[PDB]
């Protein structure tokens, strides 16, 4: 019962960026406020699981599986490992999760990914990322965020469709005390909670050559292909 | 002022009850004086004899 | 130790456990060897008996084959009292054969030393007038039967249909639009198992199809098929049946039912009833003159419907009147009281296949059954008299309970408002008549007519205004009741587990339901679980509804005393 | 029950309770849905915030859930009002649990755990340990009235047997905890033990007991440390009333006969049935049948554990219903007094008899006072005197 | 796949809608499983339409325009719950009306009337005969379900123009009718997204959470996940080759060279639409 996948942005561009500008947060301080999470996670019920997954570039390593201090060593020399195509990549980090829940789930249990998005969103994944979000909505799967500097517009349409939480956090060093508040209660006690609303959702559509995020454009009729300002005929058949 | 235990039960168990008291089944004055159609007192020495044949009537129906 | 899913007992009881992955190919095994005793969702408990191996070998299974393939699945081992009985009623199957030619009854065998030890048993002498023949009486045919049994070397009556040269072989043929499903062609294929057809008792349910079974085996056999039923209503539906899935002219379709009787002398198919074929009294000309041809023709395939009126005192001396080669039965409800189902192992043969009820439910071709047992409280006027005497008068004080009035009068109107079909089965006619005049609906009371008994019938099946019908006792066979989807048994006939599975084939014929009222701490509490004692062993199960759904609140009658006093005033004023 | 009996505690031991890997963590992981919650979103504070608040933190629906929460919140004198800041024995203990500051062992516990069961049915191979005996007849589950050569058992150790098996443990250790105040030691050493087990000198005597029924191992006759056994973490059923157990142990075959009948025993199967009259052989000493049926429902098979609900209705209401066959006509005592033609007087007698709690029914035709005989020498008292 | 449909859905108000063999009231079995259809048909067609319209005393009226919304044709069926339904309906009038404004539609979709009849009489004050001969020109697919009978007129005018024509055995057959007409038989419009909780793009005309067509500016706003819902079809995924350790689950693709497991290859094809090595 209450599997909790936590996907954390380990972007290492974005975390030597902030590293560099003295923000006082680095990741350092960030992956043991999983850490804490984690633990806490494990606390609350005796047959509750924990796994940690690790959004690098161009790989995407599970963190916990390879009482609590076998649960944190394991995941101090994992990052230790990891982190010795200037965009992260989340939609292969959840599609890992999604894969692992659908096992867990064989040997049975609700289950939730929470998202620990750093970087800018990639536009470039939008056809994969919105596939990984209908394969997790058919299984009640919420997907959780909390967003660190800038709204995710791909990420925003993840927790309105699943049916989870979208928090953006003003301050970074206190980012534990959100993450203990809106996100370590489960799908039956979130009902009983009062937790800040939805404030805005991103939706748009990118074109099939482009891939920008349009507002007004040009569908076809029956490939459902979505373009930019030209429309001269459909482009995909 | 007279004494006497009490039964409450189904008052379909009951008609039983006051059936046992005007045939002699088992002793002379079993019910002391009725007082509702759930309850009914008896008397106290005969209670376990009251309730074998209670336990009869259970099991004619097996 | 842990796959090989039985368990052989050994007296003889093999539990089979339906969740493995071999259960498909051992409950195959197994219906051609044991016969069913339970067969709950979980755990089978089949038995070996007798019978059941003589239709094992009667298949090409053979005893090396039996005994072989019990080893592969036992998870114990065979513990040698179950090798010496396969070995010992399997090694004595062909070696008495009872074969008749042109109308002469004969015991034949092929090893001379059972001649030897078969003609000095007292009463096998009374029978009387390598391969060694005697030729044994056709009036005592049954006998015969029952002591070839005693002694251990049974009497077989496999007919070897594909080549007789004595028999006119006659055009019925299957048509292609009666697909039959396969459920029915397990049974058919346990039947004619070696190319030859084989008398046995197939139990299929009434919704299910107990009559395609028949039709098919008449078109597969080939030669004079001669049909028989319990009622006059039973001749008109073999009738409707051979016409739909067999292509036959009306010119030979006869029946024997003494009232049209269309050319009954000189034809292929004679569809007549029980008490028909045994009237032990002095016949009409017209039947004297049928009977004098039916007793001078051998048949082949006779179907006796509803078979578990067979062991009757009347019912069985049809077998000894007519001579047939093969003798299939069909039936719905193998149980009867007195025992005698084991008696009818040798009257017709060895029970060939017995379908799984559960089965036939879970793949569609049976209705959802939710049985439901609502027992109501006792007035407490009424368990005033129920006590006071013993001698009959009781049996009216708790059928005609006004608290079982209530449960009736809201269980109609609970089906009434969801548009379904109510049927309410009432024996002892007196509480028909003040139960169904108190809500004004019709009722076949017994001895209505033939008329108003089918008008009653069909103004309930094709019209929505008519919900409820309240018939008493007619229903116990395979009439034409015209698909009910609940039905309120109401202080039925009393410690019979063969009704209240007529009355719950009426129901499959939760999709659909039937209830089955009885007034609490009397005697119908001790009949209505002996009734579901053959249910249980089908995997139905019995709930208990204490209380209903709000009765107290609706326009329900005998609400007061006044009116409740009246009732006890007119039941017990009949004595 | 756990909070049960800290509920009913002193805080002058609670505070001392509080270890850092065992306690802490143990009263944590029982509470009941919200008090999870509210521990965990104060752990990090150190400045107590408004009485106010955590009434604001739940919805208007589900409110009656805060007060049942906080009530046994404050209870175990978890926080204080402080003016709702945690104690800092549990707040700064607690937050040491978030990082701060083979077979042998398993056959051995079942082997010993049987035998301690096996004392209370009948059998030659009982647990000939004196100790055990004089502990178990001073539970209460152990009926002696006589020196004896087999001691009895009453109908609460008949409860005892159809318990399930982290939740018998617990009963058996909460009697052995409330009298080890006058013959052992202190409460505060032995229970915060039992929780750094679940995951002095005079504490080596209380590790010898649980060497008898099992949740140590030595091997080795009292060496340095011990081995925890997972005691120390804390069949099908028919519609034809039929039960099958895939269980040899024969304690386990005696617990199916308390309340059915044997009809065959294979190697690795026993086949009973549970009838009208084997549950009612039951019922007549008291296993009473909401026993029966959290017994079968513990003790499940896998295939059993399906899509279905598991223990199917028509049997779970069935034994139900054989129960209620003893509920007809409870008994109870009473006396009456009657005959008095004064009809003020028979309506001025209930001033007088409902405040003392002895009137048992109430009628108001002829109005049938009736009184318990433990408080009639006293209304007899007050009909004679006005 | 598919293309876009305008579907008008004809409904019988007779006389003969006050008839059993249903649910108590004829017209109100009806109006049950039409409410069913148009919930079941927006999901299957993102971008299309409905129309309702109905017959009686010998006139059609249109309950409600060619418009694409889910929740303003339920909310107008269960206002007409109450209809009178008296006099006979007509099949030339309603084909009129659901020919007027559906020759107007552009010809990359496929324009469709589906009519629900109960009655057997259509009376009509002109000749049907014509109309199947412009039906049929104005590539209109004319598709009846039946009741009770089985008029010559519906079959000339489901075989000519191009639909199929049915009657019903029961209510499970009246179910089982009208989810073979949400599947859509095998140019480029201006749709505007609706970023902003729910507005508008093109003239920020705020209102309520729809997929509906601008009120004022005239611009269909659809929302972008729905129509991503309908994508995997067009270059979707192969199946795989198989002969321990995972990629998936942690616990074989012939792109990337990545072994998976038999729990994860019936997840990756089924549901998950996309090969996880395949992302990186
Ligand atoms: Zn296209
Ligand atoms: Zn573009
Ligand atoms: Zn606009
Ligand atoms: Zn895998
Ligand atoms: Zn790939």
């Amino acid at each position: 019962l209450n599997l909790l996948v936590i996907v954390v942005d380990a972007n290492p561009i974005w975390w030597g960026k902030q590293a560099l500008k003295e923000s006082q947060f680095t990741l350092s301080k960030c992956i043991d406020a999983v850490m804490v999470l984690g633990n806490s996670h494990l606390f609350m019920n005796r047959s509750n699981k924990l796994a940690v997954i690790a959004s690098h570039i161009q790989e995407s390593r599970f963190l916990y599986p390879g009482l609590l201090t076998s649960a944190n060593e394991v995941i101090v020399e994992e990052i230790k490992d990891l982190m010795t195509h200037t965009e992260t990549l989340l939609a292969g980090s959840l599609a890992k999760a999604l894969c692992y829940i659908h096992r867990m789930n064989k040997e049975v249990m609700k289950s939730r990914i929470l998202v620990i998005k750093a970087a800018e969103d990639s536009a470039l994944q939008y056809m994969n990322f919105m596939n990984v979000i209908f394969a997790a909505q058919k299984q009640n799967i919420l997907i959780d965020a909390c967003v660190l500097d800038s709204d995710s517009g791909l990420l925003q349409q993840a927790c309105d469709i699943t049916g989870g939480l979208y928090l953006k956090v003003p301050q970074m060093p206190s980012l534990l005390q959100y993450l203990l508040w809106v996100f370590l209660p489960d799908q039956d006690q979130r009902s009983q909670l009062i937790l800040p609303p939805p404030v805005h959702v991103d939706y748009r559509a990118a074109c099939f050559c482009h891939r920008n995020l349009i507002e007004i454009g040009y569908v076809c009729s029956v490939c459902l292909s979505i373009f930019c300002n030209f429309s001269p005929i459909c482009t995909t058949c | 002022v007279l004494k006497g235990v009490l039964i409450e039960c189904d008052p379909a168990m009951k008609q039983f009850l006051l059936y046992l008291d005007e045939s002699n089944a088992l002793g002379k004055k079993f019910i002391i004086q009725d007082i509702d159609d759930t309850h009914v007192f008896v008397i106290a020495e005969l209670v376990n004899v009251l309730q074998e044949r209670v336990g009869e009537l259970m099991d004619q129906n097996a | 130790h842990t796959s090989r899913p039985l368990w052989v007992a050994p007296d003889g009881h093999i539990f089979l456990e339906a969740f493995s992955p071999v259960y498909k190919y051992a409950q195959d095994f197994l219906v051609a060897i044991a016969e069913p005793v339970c067969r709950p969702t979980h755990v089978h408990e089949y038995k070996l008996t007798a019978y059941s191996l003589y239709a094992a070998v009667s298949v090409g299974l053979q005893t090396s084959d039996i005994t072989e393939y019990l080893r592969k699945l036992s998870k114990t081992g065979v513990p040698d009292g179950i090798m010496q009985f396969i070995k010992l009623c399997t090694v004595s199957y062909g070696k008495v054969k009872l074969v008749l030619k042109h109308n002469r009854y004969f015991v034949e065998s092929c090893h001379p030393d059972v001649i030897q030890h078969l003609l000095q048993d007292p009463v096998i002498r009374e029978c009387r007038l390598q391969t060694v023949s005697f030729e044994v009486k056709q009036e005592m045919i049954e006998e015969l039967q029952k002591r070839c049994i005693h002694l251990e070397y049974p009497l077989l009556a496999e007919y070897d249909f594909r080549n007789d040269s004595v028999n006119p072989d006659i055009n019925i043929d299957l048509k292609p639009t009666a697909v039959l499903r396969p459920y029915q062609e397990k049974s058919l294929r346990k039947m004619f198992g070696n190319g030859r057809a084989r008398s046995g008792v197939i139990v299929l349910p009434c919704g299910a199809g107990k009559s395609l079974v028949g039709v098919t085996a008449a078109c597969t056999v080939r030669k004079r098929c001669l049909v028989l039923g319990n009622s006059a209503v039973s001749v008109e539906q073999w009738k409707a049946q051979f016409k739909m899935w067999s292509t036959i002219d009306d010119s030979q379709i006869c029946r024997f039912t003494s009232d049209a009787k269309d050319k009954p002398i000189g034809c292929s198919v004679a569809i007549s009833t029980y008490s028909m074929l045994g009237h032990t009294t002095k016949r009409s000309w017209e039947a004297e003159r049928v009977m004098e041809w039916l007793k001078t023709q051998e048949w082949g395939l006779m179907i006796l419907d509803e078979v578990h009126t067979i062991p009757a005192k009347m019912f069985r001396r049809v077998l000894t009147i007519v001579q047939a080669h093969c003798k299939l039965g069909l039936t719905a409800t193998l149980v009867r009281e007195d025992d005698k189902i084991v008696d009818l192992n040798f009257l017709i043969g060895p029970k060939l296949y017995e379908a799984n009820w559960m089965e036939l439910q879970n793949n569609g071709y049976i209705a959802k059954v939710q049985c439901a047992e609502v027992w109501c409280p006792m007035s407490p006027e009424f368990y005033r008299e129920y006590v006071a005497i013993k001698t009959k008068k009781r049996i009216l004080l708790y059928t005609m309970n006004p608290n079982k009035f209530r449960a009736c009068q809201f269980l109609i109107k609970f089906h009434e408002r969801r548009n379904d079909k109510i049927i309410v089965f009432a024996d002892n006619v007196f509480a028909l008549k003040e139960y169904a005049i108190r809500l004004n609906k019709p009722y076949i009371y017994g001895p209505t007519s033939q008329g108003e008994r089918m008008q009653i019938l069909q103004n309930f099946k094709h019209n929505p205004k008519i919900n409820t019908i309240f018939i008493s006792k007619v229903g116990d066979t395979s009439f034409d009741l015209p698909e009910a989807n609940v039905l309120i048994q109401i202080s039925s006939h009393g410690g019979s587990r063969r009704q209240e599975a007529q009355r719950l084939g009426r129901v499959l014929r939760y999709n659909a339901f039937f209830y089955s009222l009885v007034s609490q701490d009397t005697q119908e509490m001790a009949y209505s679980t002996k009734r579901q004692r053959f249910l249980v062993d089908q995997g139905y199960s019995f709930k208990v509804i204490t209380k209903l759904a709000g009765m107290e609140e609706e326009d329900l009658a005998f609400s007061t005393k006044e009116e409740q006093q009246q009732l006890l005033q007119k039941v017990l004023a009949a004595t | 029950n756990l909070q049960e009996f800290l509920g009913g505690l002193s805080p002058g031991v609670l505070d001392r309770l509080y270890g850092h890997p065992a306690t802490c963590l143990a009263v944590f992981r029982e509470l009941p849905s919200l008090a999870k919650n509210w521990v965990m979103r104060m752990l990090f504070l150190e400045q107590p915030l408004p009485q106010a608040a955590v009434a604001l933190w739940v919805k208007k629906e589900f409110s009656k859930a805060q007060e049942e929460s906080t009530g046994l919140l404050s209870g175990l004198r978890i926080w204080h009002t402080q003016l709702l800041i945690l104690n800092p024995i549990f707040r700064q203990n607690l937050r040491i649990a978030l990082l701060g500051g083979v077979p042998s062992l398993d056959k051995y516990a079942e082997e010993r755990w049987e035998v301690v069961l096996h004392f209370m049915v009948g059998s030659p191979s009982a647990a000939v340990s004196q100790d055990l005996a004089q502990l178990l007849s001073q539970a209460g589950l152990m009926k002696s009235t006589e020196p004896g050569e087999p001691p009895c058992i009453t109908s609460a150790g008949f409860q005892f047997l159809l318990l399930d098996t982290p939740a018998q443990l617990w009963y058996f250790m909460l009697q052995y905890l409330q009298t080890a105040q006058s013959r052992g030691m202190d409460l505060v050493e032995i229970l915060s033990f039992l929780f750094q087990l679940s995951f002095s000198d005079s504490l080596l005597n209380f590790l010898q007991h649980l060497r008898e029924f099992g949740l140590v191992f030595q091997r080795k006759r009292k060496s340095r440390r011990y081995y925890p056994t997972r005691l120390a973490i804390n069949i099908v059923v028919e519609t034809n009333y039929r039960l099958y157990a895939y269980t040899e142990s024969e304690l386990q075959i005696a617990l199916i006969a308390l309340f059915s009948e044997m009809l065959y025993r294979f190697p690795n199967m026993v086949v009973a049935q549970v009838t009208r009259e084997s549950v009612q052989q039951a019922i007549a000493s008291g296993i009473t049948a909401q026993q029966i049926i959290h017994f079968l429902r513990t003790r499940a098979h896998p295939v059993m554990l399906k899509q279905t609900p598991v223990l199917p209705p028509t049997i779970t209401d069935q034994i139900r219903l054989w129960e209620l066959e003893r509920d007809r006509l409870r008994f109870t005592e009473g006396v009456l007094y009657n005959q008095f033609l004064s009809q003020v007087d028979f309506e001025l007698l209930l001033a007088h008899a409902r405040e003392l709690g002895v009137l048992v029914f109430e009628n108001s035709a002829k109005r049938l006072m009736v009184v318990t005989p433990a408080g009639h020498s006293d209304v007899k008292r007050f009909w004679k005197r006005q | 796949l598919g293309m876009m449909r305008h579907l008008y859905v004809v409904v019988d108000g007779s006389r003969t809608m006050e008839d059993q063999d249903l649910k108590p009231n004829r017209l109100t079995c009806t109006l049950k499983l039409l409410e069913y259809f148009v919930e079941e048909y927006f999901d299957q067609n993102p971008i299309s339409q409905i129309g309702i319209i109905v017959t009686k005393s010998k006139r059609a009226e249109k309950l409600t325009e060619l418009s694409g919304n889910p929740r303003k044709h339920i909310t107008s069926l269960k206002k007409a719950v109450d209809m009178t339904c008296h006099g006979e309906p007509s099949l030339y009038n309603s084909l009129s009306i659901a020919m007027q404004t559906l020759k107007h539609m552009p010809g990359h979709t496929s324009r469709e009337v589906l009519i629900i009849f109960s009655s057997l009489t259509t009376c009509d004050p002109s000749n049907i005969y014509d109309l199947i001969k412009t039906l049929k020109a104005a590539k209109i697919r004319v598709s009846v379900i039946g009741l009770s009978a089985e008029v010559r007129v519906c079959t000339v005018l489901a075989r000519e123009t191009g639909g199929t024509y049915h009657v019903i055995l029961d209510e499970s057959h009246y179910k089982e009718l009208l989810t073979h007409h949400v599947s859509p038989p095998p140019g480029n419009t201006e749709p505007g997204l609706t970023l902003g909780g729910y507005f508008c793009p093109q003239c920020r005309a705020k209102y309520c959470e729809l997929p509906v067509e601008c009120k004022i500016c005239g611009l269909t706003l659809v929302s972008a996940p729905h129509l991503a819902r309908s994508y995997h079809h067009l270059f979707p995924l192969d199946a795989f080759q198989e002969i321990r350790f995972c990629y998936g689950c942690q616990g074989v693709c012939a792109v990337c060279q990545n072994v998976f497991c038999v729990d994860c290859d019936v997840f990756v094809h089924d549901s998950l639409h996309c090969c996880p090595g395949c992302i990186h």
